[PDB]
RNA sequence: UAAAUAUCGACUCGAUUGCGAUAGCGAACAAGUACCGUGAGGGAAAGUUGCAAAGGACUUUGAAGAGAGAGUUCAAGAGAACGUGAAAUCGCUGGAGUGGAACCGGAGACAGUUGAU
RNA sequence: ACGUUUCCGACCCGUCUUGAAACACGGAUUGCGGAGUGCUUGUCUACUGCGAGUCAAAGGGUGUUAAAACCUUGCGGCGAA
RNA sequence: GCCGUUGCGACAAGGUCGUAACGAGUAGGAAGGUCGUGGCGGUUGCGUUGAAGGCUGAGCGUAGGCUCGGCUGGAGCUUCCGUCAGUGCAGAUCGUAAUGGUAGUAGCAAAUAUUCAAGUUCGAUCCUUGAAGACUGAAGUGG
RNA sequence: GCCUCUAGUCGAUAGAAUAAUGUAGGUAAGGGAAGUCGGCAAACUAGAUCCGUAACUUCGGGAAAAGGAUUGGCUCCAGUG
RNA sequence: ACUGGAACCGGUACGGACUCAGGGAAUCCGACUGUCUAAUUAAAACAGAGGUGACAGAUGGUCCUUGCGGACGUUGACUGUC
RNA sequence: UUUCUAGCGAAACCACAGCCAAGGGAACGGGCUUGGCAAAAAUAGCGGGGAAAGAAGACCCUGUUGAGCUUGACUCUAGUUU
RNA sequence: AAGCGUUGGAUUGUUCACCCACUAAUAGGGAACGUGAGCUGGGUUUAGACCGUCGUGAGACAGGUUAGUUUUACCCUACUG
RNA sequence: AGUGAUUCUGCGACGCUUGCCAACGCCAGAUCACUCUGGUUCAAUGUCGGGGCGCUAAAUCACUUGCAUACGACUUGG
């Protein structure tokens, strides 16, 4: 539904894979992905296993309102960073399909590289919260659509 | 308006901002005046505040009620094992202030000295001053080290040698040594060269930097408390039991105009492990290594025969065992038991009678600080206690 | 005591310099409906695939949503919340600026754009 | 030219107010909607037809691209005292 | 020098031209508008070889605005003459619909408490079984 | 009030750590209301047996006035059908 | 089943947790029990028993209803209302 | 609790924005004039300022604007007496 | 010459005032009569209630008395780290 | 070899040049009249290729330590 924001250089050396309308905070896996900007698919997967398993941090650039402090946010030049493993499940499962859709077209899957990866917003899911002198307020979900473009490199 | 009741302010706003200090090392800011008619000396030295006990002595002091009595007194104990002395460099005085001209190191230096260039030592190739080493076997760098010579001889207005601690002697954990720029005062400039050229690679005991019935200074970073309300950390008075929103606050932090915070009101930060430095500090004795024939009862007196040494029973708590030289000094030193401390003789003066009064220690508390120790040693507690159940089943 | 007269409330018809989905009746649609109040009563939002469902067979990854191919079609970037698809707001790629505002008028320069029987 | 950089100038609009950049009020942003109208009655002015006249009402006659157009007034309105 | 207003004037024209002086403006009053919008009676044309609508380069006009180019779109639109009007928005704590910074922030803290092994599942602090540890404590968290 | 049996629950988003400020509990040397508008808040007292109990009084009360002593476990003794 | 007494025993202590008024001397107000401003005022405010006064013997008194008619009244001064 | 983490996730408010001294100004400036100055991005606190937010001042005045209540205000009226 | 100090209390809501005591001294003032998103709420200053005077009455009284809800920071800056 | 407010000096040695007279004696020189050339003006740095000697490290995460600590940070060890 949603189109890819890039075109590969190369479609025949070149896979793709999408996801819409997933339920996960986007902010959040919106860092995530642009963590993974040009990274290797197998060091794309190690970081993010890393990130589930609390071994690498994923460092928040543009969304790092009130966002804590650690130590491995030293390894990004930032200082404030986190470990979204909602995010971290999402984007693997995306680069699964991508790696599947890969081995479709007859690509070598281990000089995959991440060429574009984009995290947009999606339409807003609604519920309520109630608050206090009798009153209701929204309670909203924020979810994303999820686009990768992985490359054949030489 | 003014207020209705005079009240000074609270806290000493020169010890502003009250941060964590920016190294562990206590930084020396300032040498005592160079006097070029007394001997060869160095300035300061280095140890650790291994713990406090309570000392009685004889006091000398005519005039006062206690002259001739005996008083009790706490006492601060810091191991002082000998320094090494690796290197030295001299500064050339400039329009804009003192400047490092240039620095010798020694040929061989220790591993633990080099290990204060490394964060990960063990990890590491250890590959420091491994050239260096190489020029004092060299033709030209033996000439490059002639020529710094002769530059320090020539052109600086102060000399200091780089001295660093020794670790492996004290059987701990840490084996990365501190090192200190300690300036030498005393004799000329090229004097100063020669003497710090001859003691290169040597070691330096604390008895020839200071003496007994000294008054000297401590140099270093106070205890740490971390974040800290108003209330602990500038000491404001409580506000009623009644207050909403907290009592432990400062009611009023500034009046409608300026229309800003100024910087002379109490607010909550970091308390402790702040840089200090406090004078006048007297020491009542000078105490040799246990591990030598002349420290072997280093915590006796002449009238008190017991033999022991300065070690309390039990070891010093949370420190270890004082196996090493040390200073016992009157009154409190700044920072938690192992902190390293920077001692530095007085910038002053001393005029007063208590900075020339003699010390004559009569006895030395060495009871346990665990708990309320009742005995001076275990030959005594065993003495006195007589024969265990322990005992009785080993025959 | 009929006729000439009044009246679209009811039934059936013909028109218009009226509105063109926030307009026109509240209601172009399962509208006096959903929903609200004990009750009298109050009362919405909601039109549009395509000529024709021909509404995406089949292969492939995933538990699935979903995606990568493929097919239908004038066209699917017309794919079901489907004609068109604005502004606010937002993400990416590339360029350029970046000392407690930013924007703006006048005058050059640069980059850039454009014209030369 | 709503790009960058320089030199000069440069306070946020609307409003009430003697006086607003105001420590006066409204204004977070964008789309769409949004306010001197209809009619009766006067008066002046401009234009058109006729002119001591002018307009004719209700109505009637006709008219089938028939709610139009066309014809039609002892009398009525205004004017002529 | 150029633009326009005013006065005067020339010319067979609701127009062109010449000439001298002039040009501040709130409230307010007039004039011009081949400025713009929607109808009607007529007139002039364009359109599935792409209308309206939408995004945006080359120009035009003092301005209101307009013409053309490129892309999207798929069925209407338009010149000029009269005449009519539900005819122009930045505000009205304006109506309605949608969306931001705040912000991944405030926060999800009353009612003592859960742990081990296994089962099922793609997937288990939370579902189920067993073992243990606690709670309501018969004016109960029971029937 | 506290604990337990039958019966029923472990449902209150979880994990790490235990900074400041906070909400709710527990203490505090010496002094003892000097705090404060004000003893606000907290502390003090308390069950049961024996003794003792003032002014005043509507003779009913005040009265649990005030204020003292005892209280556990174990082995026995006596009384009460 | 409850009551009284005796010896012995320990230990910081015996209503060992739990449960449960601090006490006293006075002044002002209201007699007391009670009621009240739901959601800022629980009081000295209202009520109260007691006291006094007013009207009413029924063809009456006090009230309601547009009217018809109705309530106190299944009442009758030791009653009824004010 | 706050704090840090995983998951989830609002609202008030918002002309544009946020360093100061003096001056003058609608007589108490974040912007204007002259000076002091001026270096990313951030975490935890804080209550000086934003004449901070909540609400078309419940105080006072005006209005030929009301309403509750009172009476020796004006004009009427149920009822009642004759 | 403002570097540094200029106190503990009884009464009163009090600012003031007065007294007791110590003291080197018990100096005077500003900062929106500094300081309520810092507290408190004793006073003032709604609605309940009482008295005195005033008023025919509803009601009035810088006359006295009693009881009477003190909201929000997570934003910018400043300050603290 | 000297200079300490780090570069700059003096002395050599070696290279590459550098003056005047015969003498404008002799060759060459011209872009039409000027429009950014000194008629290739000078500097600064980045990067990519060839060579000449020349060198063969560290932080960081994760564990650990507790003198430190809200989180980062700090102090230790392999």
């Amino acid at each position: 539904k949603v189109h890819y924001s890039r075109a590969p250089e190369n479609s025949t050396k070149s896979c793709k894979a999408r996801g819409s309308d997933l339920r996960v905070h986007f902010k959040n896996t919106h860092e995530a992905a642009m963590a993974l900007r040009g990274m290797p698919l197998r060091r794309a997967q190690a970081f993010l296993n890393h990130v589930k398993e609390h071994k690498e941090i994923v460092p928040f650039r543009r969304f790092h309102g009130g966002i804590g402090r650690a130590a491995q946010t030293k390894q990004w030049n930032t200082t404030q960073g986190r470990w979204p493993v909602k995010s971290a499940d999402f984007l693997l499962d995306l680069l699964k399909n991508a790696e599947s859709n890969a081995e479709y077209k007859g690509l070598d899957v281990d000089h995959l590289v991440i060429e574009h990866i984009n995290v947009q917003r999606a339409a807003k899911l609604r519920r309520r919260t109630y608050r206090a002198h009798g009153r209701i307020n929204p309670y909203m979900s924020s979810p994303c659509h999820i686009e990768v473009i992985l490359a054949e490199k030489e | 308006s003014h207020r209705k009741f005079s009240a000074p302010r609270h806290g000493h706003m020169g010890f502003t901002p009250k941060k964590r200090s920016r190294t562990y090392r206590g930084r020396i800011k300032a040498f005592p005046k160079d006097d070029k008619s007394k001997p060869i000396h160095l300035t300061a030295f280095l140890g650790y505040k291994a713990g406090m006990t309570h000392i009685v002595r004889d006091v000398d002091k005519p005039g006062s009620k206690v002259n001739k009595k005996e008083v009790v007194e706490a006492v601060t104990i810091v191991e002082t094992p000998p320094m090494v002395i690796a290197g030295v460099t001299g500064y050339v005085d400039t329009p804009q202030g003192p400047r490092a001209l240039t620095t010798i190191w020694a040929e061989h230096l220790s591993e633990e000295a080099r290990r204060r260039f490394y964060s990960n030592w063990a990890k590491s190739k250890k590959k420091a001053f491994t050239k260096y080493a190489k020029k004092w076997q060299d033709e030209d760098g033996k000439k490059l080290i002639e020529a710094d010579f002769a530059k320090l001889k020539k052109y600086c207005s102060s000399i200091r040698v780089i001295a660093h601690t020794q670790m492996k002697i004290l059987r701990r954990r840490q084996k990365k040594a501190h090192l200190v720029e300690i300036q030498v005062n005393g004799g000329t400039i090229e004097q100063k060269v020669d003497w710090a050229r001859e003691h290169l690679e040597k070691q330096v005991q604390v008895d020839t930097v200071f003496a007994q019935d000294e008054m000297i200074d401590t140099i270093g970073v106070t205890r740490g408390h971390g974040f800290k309300g108003v209330t602990s950390r500038w000491h404001t008075k409580k506000l009623p039991r009644k207050t909403h929103k907290g009592l432990r606050k400062v009611a009023c932090i500034g009046a409608w105009h300026p229309s800003r915070v100024a910087f002379t009101v109490a607010r909550a930060g970091q308390k402790g492990f702040h840089h200090r430095t406090i004078i006048n500090n007297k020491i009542y004795r000078i105490g040799k290594s246990a591990l030598t024939e002349e420290g072997k009862n280093n915590g006796s007196t002449e009238f008190d025969l017991t033999q022991k040494t300065i070690t309390p029973m039990g070891g010093f708590p949370r420190y270890g065992i004082v196996n090493q030289d040390y200073i016992m000094l009157r009154g409190a030193v700044l920072g938690p038991k192992k902190r390293l401390i920077t001692l530095r003789k007085s910038l002053i003066t001393q005029t007063k009678r208590v900075a020339h009064e003699k010390i004559n220690l009569k006895w030395i508390d060495t009871s346990s600080k665990t708990g309320h120790g009742r005995f001076q040693t275990t030959a005594e507690k065993r003495a006195f206690m007589g024969k265990l159940k322990r005992d009785f089943l080993a025959e």
